[PDB]
């Protein structure tokens, strides 16, 4: 039971650290969006980063 | 001699046209700088990573 309580607390720490990772309110690690497309050229063609959920 | 005198009115009209186009050219330079800045604004806004406030 003690090992179970430790493992569950570590799982909760994962979900908290994963949810907390943001910058300007957008985030890639949390899985709240499919991709993020930053600009790449004057024309507006954009570098695309595929999001990776954590 | 009468013709050579009327050439003065001709020259006055030409100088008036020059001054008119000069004012238009100054306005055009200001418009071009504004247009370049708006192109930069629309470019920065087209980004999708922006939070709503900056948009």
């Amino acid at each position: 039971n003690a090992l179970k309580s430790d493992f569950d607390s570590l799982r909760d720490q994962i979900t908290k650290a994963a949810s907390n990772a943001k910058f300007n309110g957008v985030s890639i690690a949390n899985g709240s969006t499919a991709k993020l497309t930053f600009l790449a050229n004057s024309d507006g063609s954009g570098f695309t980063v595929t999001a990776k959920t954590l | 001699s009468a013709t050579a005198n009327s050439m003065n009115a001709v020259k006055d009209s030409l100088q008036r046209g020059q001054s008119t186009i000069d004012v238009a050219l100054a306005a055009g330079d200001t418009i071009t700088d504004l247009l370049g800045k708006m192109k930069e604004k629309a470019l920065a806004a087209s980004d999708t990573s922006l939070n709503t406030a900056s948009f």
